[PDB]
RNA sequence: GCUUGUGCUGUCUUCGUCCA
């Protein structure tokens, strides 16, 4: 392919992005419906 | 050259939904059964309950395109507070002695009940209000 | 994307604009008559939640069904520095007195429809007619008069 | 469709916009409509000189 | 597309339906005559082989 | 009787503080300075050759875009204005871009740095596009791959942002006057408390917020203005502000010369 | 397509401002931070880089049309 | 669809490609900005265009004879600034009045005394309205039985073409009968009135474009305690509903003489819940401040109503398909969400969230096939209206 | 899988929040007293997935009025943006291409798979609500 | 290591002179 | 199509003068002055310069359609004083306030820099 | 018949000088130029 | 001695625009 340097950089951010999301919302989703729950 | 003076009392300040205009209502000190109702501009003139308040009516300012006063010249508003000028739009013949003089000042609305001694020379066109405090 | 449709009105230069006190422009005023008949609130929230984006460098979640509120939105625009509801003090671009009210401003994603007015305008004098009836022929590519 | 109706000469159809500044009973008329549409005027000694103007 | 036409139309076919939850799209339909005739499926929805 | 004091002073932003001035000459000294102060920038772009992927519309108005310095465009004419023949070294800087990718692998940049002067007005700063150093490669024009190649020759001449906003020295000014709101110009909106609901100004320490026991006053009017100028580049913020009141010094005596010749 | 020079809002060129802004974004930093790095700080020049989509990089992987 | 749909104008030639309106010939031509087009034809004769410029002339057909009545009137932005501005605590300064005294084409270069003389020349709103009415007009309303010192500042009187009191809104300058527009097409003429639309438009727009107004989704938003007034009064209207339920299924229901048990239980349910999602509404209309911009718009009649506000702020309500609520479609339910033979609110399209607040699927898709219904409707009427109308033609 | 023919003998929860059993900002859900227990068969996967291709793109939908999201369904295909990559290689009879397209600040999740932020249909403008001179009412 | 790591205390020490679920990173490839 | 060219909003024809005045004789000493190819910069500060005169009477402005660029100021002064005099103060005035500004934001600059 | 009929023509005066444009009509020294970039055509005196 | 040329299909189908 010989792919380019800003697109091989858009693909780290990318996956970087994608698992820092995968946690964070899913940690902030938990929170809020053991907020709800306990309520 | 003034139609009417009096000093009265006021017995309520209603400012109901405006911020800028109060509806103050008052008697004469000297002769009852004399009310005044009257719409106020608060920022340029504050009154509160149970001032007492110099009120002079006048169909003239001497002693038509309007124009800024020069400092030079004089009037009689020099000597009040709050001056303003409005047109009658009803003159109420009412009982023996109950007449009702009703004046637009811009909007601002005033009645002034009182007996037909007193308010029989407010049969004009306009009239100033001449306040003092 | 809440159909609210329209057409440009007028175009005014960057100097004649109402700006705000950091020197920012819309690029688009709309009326505010729009909104309360055709009760469009999530024009209103989507504006609200890409402000917030726009400053804190994120995407905003609109997806429906959610547990997302105004409030939660509000909170974190207010955290910003600016008002929690999106009001701005603006200044008047004619003379730069401030405006008497305020106003609601934010980004809002918009998009341009197919339906230009150059594309549509068509006058026709004389010209080219039906053979049978001797009459204006039809449409706007065939120089055609109206009906 | 050719007797109670039919299509018509000297006719303009483009979008409409607003316009506080126009009065009640004015219309605002683009420069190449006003170009395309003609009136025949009638030549007399009240405006033969604007009409040779114009023709110019 | 359900071919039932323009004559003899009626609102029933055009109505939606308790039925179409998840199969076609509530809100995508097309404007005039063809209101309601006119369906989109959603997005999970399949068609069985 | 005007006073004039600065805060922060840099090459490409000024903030500073008006006093004992009218909100109209403040207001007309912004609006100088957003339209009406010329600057240098490219109008015509005559293409020799281009095979990027872009179209030759889209690479013209990119051209437009681009900040030049126009520190002695003052003293370069107009292109209406002037008598010669095309254009000539008075009142027009001619730029060159020759862009092409070599090898038949990776990607090539095309950047404002490119941009190669070719004639200008002799011994006048004007004409070259702006670079924040030495390093910087500038704005990011095109992109090329294997056997694509850009050449092209950029015409830059004087005007105003009136015409179009490519001539526009600024990019935004902010603008504020009386911040804690004692000449009551604005009514605040509010749900419990107007006061806990609105932030702070960011000169509300710059002035004394009122007493509580305080009574309106009518007879102010607006005195103390802050504003901060931002440029793109092309002209440094103290130019601008000269060049804003120079133009609208300029425009006063057209009026009055007008007016005498008008007898 | 590609990055804008200007600003739409106000005019701040912001078309030098992306490969600064892909390498911060590579170092690790958040989008919010590495614009804040980059002096934007006005919403209307944040949603000018924070929204752009670069399709050129699309555009060039088909073969030229002309050698 | 009537003779006020083809008016005659007069030309003038503009730059850009579109055709520019008045805004106040917008309501006979039921014309908007979003995408319509319109038609202009050009008279080829002297007699023509006399007929043109003496019988279809838009200053000759404001008053219709459908209803003896206006049907051109203030609207939009320039009858919400007309209330605005005419508000008894709307004061001027003296700069801003020569600029909108100047602005009035028939204003006849005297300026008038200010209402307050002292200390600081201040002019109202009224004063500089009045400037635009032309001499000679009176005109006298009454609003709730209002006194002659109009507490409330409703009602209205006119003297001599000057304003006294009341705010002039929609009951005055709109299409209605008896209006400001109405007597002055009586009293004066065609020509005077058209002017009289120029003026009031041109003064309130430019004291509106000087003043501002706007709109924000806090002004959906009511306090906490009106919503837990609404939350009791939807509460209490649901438990209404269950007792209902359980009188109706223990033969303990009466019979609305002329219909069945079904029926009669669906009636009472239907009322029920109206009148929930009136009070509801009315607790919220009731709540909002002046400064509320939903308020002034419908205060000045110029766009939106009391169902808006009561949907966007308190609850959406019963959602009716063919007259009646959700039916079922499934067998004995309207969702598969749902159990067998559910007759609750929620079950059978009630929502009692708000706009604001955001609906629940269920709420969603019912709201969707009631918004479905009401394309549908007008969608099929139109053919049949046409089709009546040209046999009524004919 | 289930047809619209099996779904009448099923009992499907909204959300798996649902199978275990005074804010004026949150939406109010559904009591569902009328039984003293639920079974439940079935659990929907999430329950934005009943719009079709169109009004996934309407952010937040539910707060708005039901003709509006048919009206923006309708409107979307008519907007502007890239329809493909290659049109420099297609001879089409009529295509329009925005210059600076945008992703859109406020999005749904179903947007990941209608390939929306890789070729939008838009522009992010600022926009003030406001009576500014009369001109666009 | 990173703030995790870092002492309660310590953690405590660091105010402002949490994330939300709906302010996702942006992307540009996504997914399908 | 229709679209007018930009450089008409400050390029001044040959046959259009920069500055018409005509007399308001429904009032005493009063002028309508006619400019072209100007705007609100020049009309608000020469409006609220003037406002501020002891022997101006009336001042006015308005741009009557924005898409022409052109306003017209109605301007009225005392007896002894003509209007056009008037203009010419102010706009003198304007032109020294601008001056002495320019001059202390030099001298300013100059010191901080 | 004009010999400067569909011929490239540069303008040298006035408020187009130096663009590019195609003479289309030719009547009486009122040479009417379409301009390459702007879709429009002017009309111009033969001596610019 | 050399002169500037003078017009347009039909019939269906589909998709759309503004009202209703
Ligand atoms: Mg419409
Ligand atoms: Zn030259
Ligand atoms: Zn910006």
């Amino acid at each position: 392919v010989v792919a380019s340097k800003a697109s091989s950089s858009m693909l780290k951010i990318d996956q970087r992005n994608k698992k820092l999301n995968n946690r964070f919302i899913r940690k902030a989703e938990m929170a809020a419906v053991e907020k709800r729950k306990l309520r | 050259s003034a139609l009417f003076d009096d000093i009265f009392t006021v017995q309520t300040v209603d400012n109901g939904r405006y911020n800028k205009v109060s509806r103050i209502i008052g008697i004469s000190t000297t002769n009852s059964a004399i009310k005044l109702t009257l719409d106020i501009n608060n920022e340029m003139f504050p009154v509160s309950q149970d001032d007492s308040l110099t009120v002079t009516l006048a169909n003239s300012l001497s002693l038509k395109s309007w124009r800024p006063p020069k400092p030079t010249d004089k009037s009689l508003a020099d000597d009040y507070d709050y001056v303003m000028f409005g047109t009658v739009y009803k003159f109420e013949e009412g009982d023996e002695d109950k007449i009702k003089v009703y004046v637009s000042f811009g909007g601002l609305l005033m009645c002034l009940e009182g007996g037909y001694k007193s308010l029989a020379s407010l049969k004009q066109d306009n009239l100033y209000i001449l306040i003092r405090r | 994307r809440h159909g609210q449709k329209g057409t440009i009105g007028v175009t005014y230069r960057h100097e004649d604009m109402p700006f705000s006190a950091e020197g920012i422009v819309p690029d688009l005023i709309i009326n505010p008559h729009a909104i309360p008949s055709r009760m469009t609130v999530a024009h209103l929230i989507e504006c609200l939640l890409s402000k917030v984006g726009s400053i804190r460098g994120y995407e905003g979640d609109a997806t429906p069904f959610t547990d997302l509120t105004v409030d939660a939105v509000s909170n974190l625009l207010r955290d910003n520095g600016y008002q929690s509801r999106g009001f701005e003090v603006m200044y008047n671009g004619h003379t730069g007195k401030k405006l008497m009210a305020q106003v609601f401003f934010g980004p809002t994603y918009y998009q341009r429809l197919r339906h230009m007015v150059d594309d549509k305008i068509h006058a026709r004098a004389r010209g080219p007619v039906q053979v049978l009836t001797r009459q204006p022929v039809e449409g706007r590519s065939r120089d055609g008069g109206l009906r | 469709g050719n007797l109670m109706g039919k299509r018509v000469d000297f006719s303009a159809r483009t979008v409409i916009s607003g316009d506080p500044n126009l009065e009640l009973d004015q219309v605002g008329v683009p420069i190449s409509i006003a170009k395309t549409l003609s009136y025949p005027e009638t030549v007399t000694q009240y405006n033969i000189h604007r009409l040779t103007e114009y023709v110019r | 597309n359900t071919p039932i036409g323009r004559d003899g139309k009626l609102a029933k076919p055009r109505q939606l339906h308790n039925t179409h939850w998840g199969l076609v799209c509530p809100a995508e339909t097309p404007e005039g005559q063809a209101c309601g005739l006119v369906k989109n499926l959603s997005l999970l929805s399949g068609i069985s082989i | 009787e005007p006073k004039v004091n600065i805060i922060n002073a840099q090459d490409d932003e000024v903030e500073l503080m008006l006093s004992d001035v009218n909100l109209s000459l403040a207001n007309s000294l912004r609006r100088t300075m957003l339209a009406e102060v010329p600057t240098l920038a490219i109008d015509l772009v005559e293409i020799k050759m281009n095979t990027s992927v872009l179209a030759d519309e889209f690479i013209s108005h990119r051209l437009g875009l681009i900040p030049l310095v126009s520190e002695d465009v003052e003293e370069m004419k107009y292109s209406r204005d002037c008598t010669c023949e095309d254009y000539c070294d008075e009142c027009s800087v001619v730029l060159e871009l020759s862009a092409r990718h070599e090898g038949e692998e990776g990607t090539t940049d095309v950047y404002s740095s490119s941009l190669i002067k070719v004639s200008g007005p002799g011994n006048l700063n004007v004409g070259e596009p702006v670079r924040r150093d030495d390093y910087d490669q500038g704005i990011l024009l095109c992109k090329l791959r294997n056997h694509q190649e850009l050449n092209i020759r950029c015409i830059a001449k004087k005007g105003i942002a009136k015409e179009h906003a490519k001539w526009s020295p600024c990019s935004a000014i902010a603008f504020e006057y009386d911040p804690h709101n004692k000449l009551k110009h604005t009514d605040f909106w509010f749900e419990v408390d107007a006061k806990k609901e609105w932030p702070d100004s960011k000169y509300a320490t710059w002035e004394e917020p009122p007493k509580p026991g305080e009574v309106f006053d009518y007879k102010a009017k607006p005195n103390r203005f802050y504003m901060t100028v931002e440029t793109t580049g092309s002209l440094k913020a103290n130019q601008v502000f000269s060049r804003g009141i120079k133009t609208l010094q300029e425009k006063l005596a057209n009026v009055l010369f007008e007016l005498e010749n008008s007898r | 397509m590609i990055i804008p020079v200007r600003c739409f809002s106000c005019g701040k060129v912001v078309g030098d401002k992306w490969d600064a802004y892909l390498r911060l974004l590579e170092e690790g930093k958040q989008e919010g931070d590495a614009l804040d790095e980059l002096k934007l700080k006005r919403y209307c020049c944040r949603r000018m880089v924070l929204t752009h989509v670069d399709l050129i990089e699309k555009f060039l992987r088909y073969n030229p049309l002309e050698k | 669809l009537h003779k006020m749909s083809m008016m005659a104008h007069r030309v003038k030639v503009m730059p850009y490609s579109t055709f520019r309106l008045n805004l106040s010939v917008t309501s006979p031509y039921n014309a908007d900005f979003d995408g319509d087009e319109m038609n202009l034809h050009v008279p080829q004769s002297e007699e023509t265009r006399a007929e043109l410029s003496q019988l279809c002339a838009v200053p000759l057909q404001i008053v219709s004879p459908q209803s003896n009545k206006p049907v051109m009137g203030i609207v939009q932005d320039t009858l919400c600034g007309v209330r605005k501005m005419t508000l008894r605590d709307t004061f001027i300064e003296y700069e801003q009045v020569m600029n909108m005294l100047f602005w009035v084409p028939s204003w006849d270069g005297v300026v008038p005394q200010p209402a307050i003389l002292k200390p600081k020349p201040l002019w109202t709103g009224k004063q500089l309205l009045s400037i635009a009415i032309p001499s000679g007009i009176h005109l006298q309303r009454t609003d709730g039985g209002n006194s002659l010192l109009s507490p409330k500042d409703n009602g209205m009187l006119i003297v001599d073409g000057k304003v006294m009191f009341g705010v002039v809104d929609k009951k005055t300058v709109g299409s209605g009968g008896g209006g400001l527009i109405h007597t002055v097409m009586r009293e004066k003429g065609p020509k005077i009135c058209a002017e009289l639309f120029g003026n009031i438009q041109k003064v309130v727009n430019y004291w509106l474009l000087h003043n501002g107004f706007s709109i924000g989704i806090g002004d959906a938003i009511a306090d906490a305690s009106t919503m837990k007034e609404i939350t009791h009064a939807i509460s209490s209207a649901k438990e209404q509903v269950q007792e209902i339920i359980y009188k109706a299924q223990h033969n303990e229901l009466e019979l609305k003489p002329g219909m069945t048990l079904r029926e009669s239980f669906e009636g009472e349910v239907s009322r029920t819940l109206n009148d929930a999602r009136d009070s509801a509404g009315r607790s919220a209309e009731m709540n909002l401040k002046d400064l509320n911009n939903v308020k002034q718009m419908v205060s000045a009649g110029s766009k939106g109503s009391f169902i808006n506000i009561a949907q966007m702020s308190a609850c959406v309500g019963q959602q009716m398909v063919e007259g009646k609520r959700i039916a079922f479609g499934f067998a004995d339910r309207s969702l598969p969400h749902f159990t067998k033979d559910d007759f609750s609110p929620e079950s059978k399209g009630f929502v009692e969230n708000s706009y604001l607040r955001g609906l629940t699927p269920q709420e969603f898709f019912f709201h969707a096939m009631a918004g479905r219904e009401g394309l549908i409707d007008t969608a099929v009427k139109t053919a049949e209206t046409g089709y009546i109308q040209r046999r009524l033609v004919k | 899988y289930v047809d619209g023919e099996e779904e009448e003998t099923i009992m499907i929860a909204m959300t798996p929040e649902d199978l275990q059993t005074n804010d004026t900002a949150k939406r109010i859900k559904p009591e569902m007293s009328t039984s003293s227990h639920h079974t439940f068969t079935h659990c929907e996967i999430h329950p934005s997935m009943i719009l079709g291709v169109a009004a996934s793109i309407i952010p937040f939908p539910d707060h708005n009025q039901s003709p509006r999201n048919t009206y923006q369904s309708a409107m979307g295909k008519q907007a502007m943006g890239v329809f493909l990559t290659n049109y420099n290689v297609r001879m089409d009879t009529m295509a329009n291409i925005l210059y600076y397209p945008q992703k859109p600040l406020a999005k749904t999740q179903a947007m990941e798979y209608l390939k929306f932020r890789e070729l939008p249909a838009g522009q992010n403008a600022i926009v003030a609500i406001a009576c500014y001179s009369g001109y666009n009412q | 290591l990173a703030i995790e790591n870092l002492h309660p205390d310590d953690r405590l020490l660091l105010v402002d002179p949490s994330p939300v679920f709906f302010l996702r990173r942006p992307q540009y490839v996504s997914d399908g | 199509m229709n679209a007018p060219d930009r450089f008409e909003l400050f390029i001044l024809p040959d046959d259009v003068p920069k500055l018409k005045i005509t007399p308001d004789s429904r009032v005493p000493n009063c002028i309508i002055i006619k400019f072209e190819r100007e705007d609100h910069t020049l009309a608000n500060l020469l409006r609220e310069e003037l406002a501020l005169y002891p022997d101006v009477t009336f001042v006015a402005y308005k741009v009557e359609h924005p898409l022409f660029a052109n306003f017209v100021m109605r301007l009225q002064t005392e007896e002894g004083t003509r209007p056009k005099q008037a203009l010419e103060r102010a706009c003198a005035s304007i032109i020294n306030k601008l001056k002495t500004l320019d001059h202390k934001f030099n001298e300013e600059w100059n010191i901080k820099n | 018949r004009d010999p400067t009929l569909n011929k490239t023509v540069k303008i040298r005066q006035g408020g187009y000088k130096g663009k590019i444009g195609i003479v289309k009509e030719a009547n009486g020294d009122r040479f009417r130029v379409e301009l390459h970039n702007p879709n429009k055509t002017i009309p111009i005196p033969c001596s610019f």
